[PDB]
């Protein structure tokens, strides 16, 4: 969001690399929600044939998701990175991970700083 | 009785006339020239005096080629009116089709007219029997002009309509119904189109030429009508064919059939896995998923409750489909009904045939005794 605000301030449009995944729901807006790599429920059923003709139907121009032997990423989002796209992690998972890391570094500081702390109740509070 | 090899569906008119004359000179008493709607509109059967010109099913034919509806029917009516005799031409056709009545209205009115419709009361033809089965469907036709006994057809309505249309031509020559026994036997002889199940003691295995989505859905509905239990289908698209057909067909098969095995019927210079991915795109899956699901033993079933399976070799796919069967379950091969040529790239092989499917039914007993399980595509083997 900060980067999007900076782009809006500098009048920079979004690059055309808003790549959709195998599920057309994926975008930079909502690929970070709890249901990952899964499409939400909608009133109308998903028309895979419609999508087929939309990407290009029988015009011989579609991305066919088939693994190949060569060292080439079949996923188009991996393009541009030296090794691979960053691993897919949800916002809740990132929040809980940073919370665990903050508490872990707090415990590390308590360990390598000795029992002496601002708190005056030592015996029960330490345990 | 013999038929000469011809590349096109309708050969040249002059060559056909020369062959008919050579046959009538010695070895044949009659030379009947029968052509389809496209052949009649092209001019193959038009340049020949037709004694009887009847239509089995009148509908929109050659609409994209001729550019106008009812063009083939009008051409057939004009060809019949060019050479017509009193009480000699037969107009036996389904009364439900308006094109049939439009074609019967044109031409000489002195020609005999009749209808082969079952529901229509004016035609006086009706099945009046309930003996439909995959092996034989005998009906007791009760008509004044038509014969009493009917022919055993494999299809429910199409074969019944064909038998009803042929009963008129059979009774026109001879009023006695005993002469129609040979015709009924030849109709029940399991001809090329939509071949019947094998005569071996086993579950139903049928070979159909479902090269189009509409024909595939029609054959699946016909098999669902008769099919008491799980229906298994195996078919493939054609390399370099319209790929528009590919997504829909897979969905149409997965809808009706509980177990669908997709394999490349004709690679035709296209990767087998490359077209199978486009086929699975219709149901929402990709080759990467299938394979990952495949790595897992699970192969999760379609959300509708049906199981989809994918393989790249047609022979092993047909063998697994013919080995996975139940007492009431039926397997339907929809790749090549009246064709035995398989071309992968430049190479062409003729190994594909119904005998390959019959060998599977014959040898499934060895795999059953050994302990192999064919209920699912991941086969359980001892240890």
């Amino acid at each position: 969001l900060e980067a999007l605000e900076a782009m809006a301030k500098d009048n920079q449009p979004i690059p055309p690399r808003a790549m959709i995944l195998s599920r057309k729901y994926r975008t930079l807006v909502s690929s970070w929600i709890e249901p990952l790599q899964e499409e939400a429920e909608l009133g109308y059923e998903i028309d895979y044939i419609a999508r087929y003709v939309a990407e290009g139907g029988l015009t011989g121009d579609r991305k066919r998701w088939v693994p190949r032997r060569g060292k080439t990423p079949l996923d188009p989002d991996a393009e541009g990175f030296i090794y691979s796209n960053p691993r897919e992690t949800s916002f809740k998972q990132r929040c809980l991970e940073e919370w665990r890391l903050h508490h872990r570094k707090l415990l590390k500081t308590l360990h390598n700083e000795g029992p002496s702390i601002l708190g005056k109740i030592s015996e029960s509070d330490y345990i | 009785d013999n038929k000469l090899e011809s590349p096109h569906t309708t050969p040249d008119a002059v060559l056909v006339q020369k062959l008919m004359a050579k046959m009538v000179h010695n070895g044949t008493e009659a030379l009947v020239m029968e052509a389809s709607s496209h052949g009649l509109a092209l001019g193959r059967c038009d340049k020949v005096d037709f004694d009887i010109a009847v239509f089995t099913n009148l509908t929109r034919d050659h609409l994209d080629f001729h550019g106008t509806e009812e063009e083939y029917r009008d051409a057939k009516a004009k060809l019949f009116a060019r050479m017509v005799d009193p009480a000699r031409h037969r107009k036996i056709v389904n009364i439900d089709d308006p094109n049939a009545a439009f074609f019967l209205a044109q031409g000489n009115p002195d020609v005999p007219i009749v209808t082969f419709a079952m529901e229509n009361k004016s035609a006086d033809v009706h099945p009046l029997k309930f003996q439909l089965s995959l092996f034989e469907t005998q009906v007791l036709v009760n008509t004044p002009q038509g014969i009493l006994e009917i022919s055993s057809g494999l299809l429910g309505r199409h074969n019944i309509y064909n038998i009803l249309a042929a009963v008129a031509v059979g009774i026109a020559v001879g009023a006695p119904l005993e002469d129609i026994v040979k015709g009924i036997e030849e109709v029940d002889a399991v001809p090329g189109r939509c071949e019947l199940i094998d005569e071996e003691q086993a579950f139903g295995v049928i070979v159909d030429y479902a090269h189009t989505p509409d024909a595939l859905s029609r054959l699946l509905d016909y098999v669902r009508e008769l099919g008491p239990r799980r229906v298994i289908t195996v078919f493939g698209c054609a390399g370099e064919s319209d790929r528009g057909k590919r997504p829909i067909m897979a969905k149409i098969a997965t809808d009706k059939s509980d177990v669908t095995i997709l394999t490349s019927d004709n690679p035709k210079t296209e990767d087998p896995l490359d077209i199978l991915d486009d086929m699975l795109a219709g149901v929402g899956w990709s080759m990467q998923d299938y394979l990952k699901h495949g790595e897992n033993d699970y192969y999760p079933p379609l959300p509708n409750g049906h199981r989809l399976f994918l393989h790249d070799i047609r022979r092993v796919a047909v063998r697994c489909a013919v080995a996975m069967g139940e007492e009431g379950d039926i397997v339907v091969v929809a790749g090549k009904g009246h064709e035995t040529y398989q071309i992968e790239g430049d190479k062409k092989e003729f190994f594909d045939d119904r005998e390959e499917c019959r060998e599977a039914l014959q040898y499934v007993d060895e795999l059953h005794q050994a302990g192999i399980d064919t209920s699912e595509f991941p086969w359980r083997l001892p240890e």
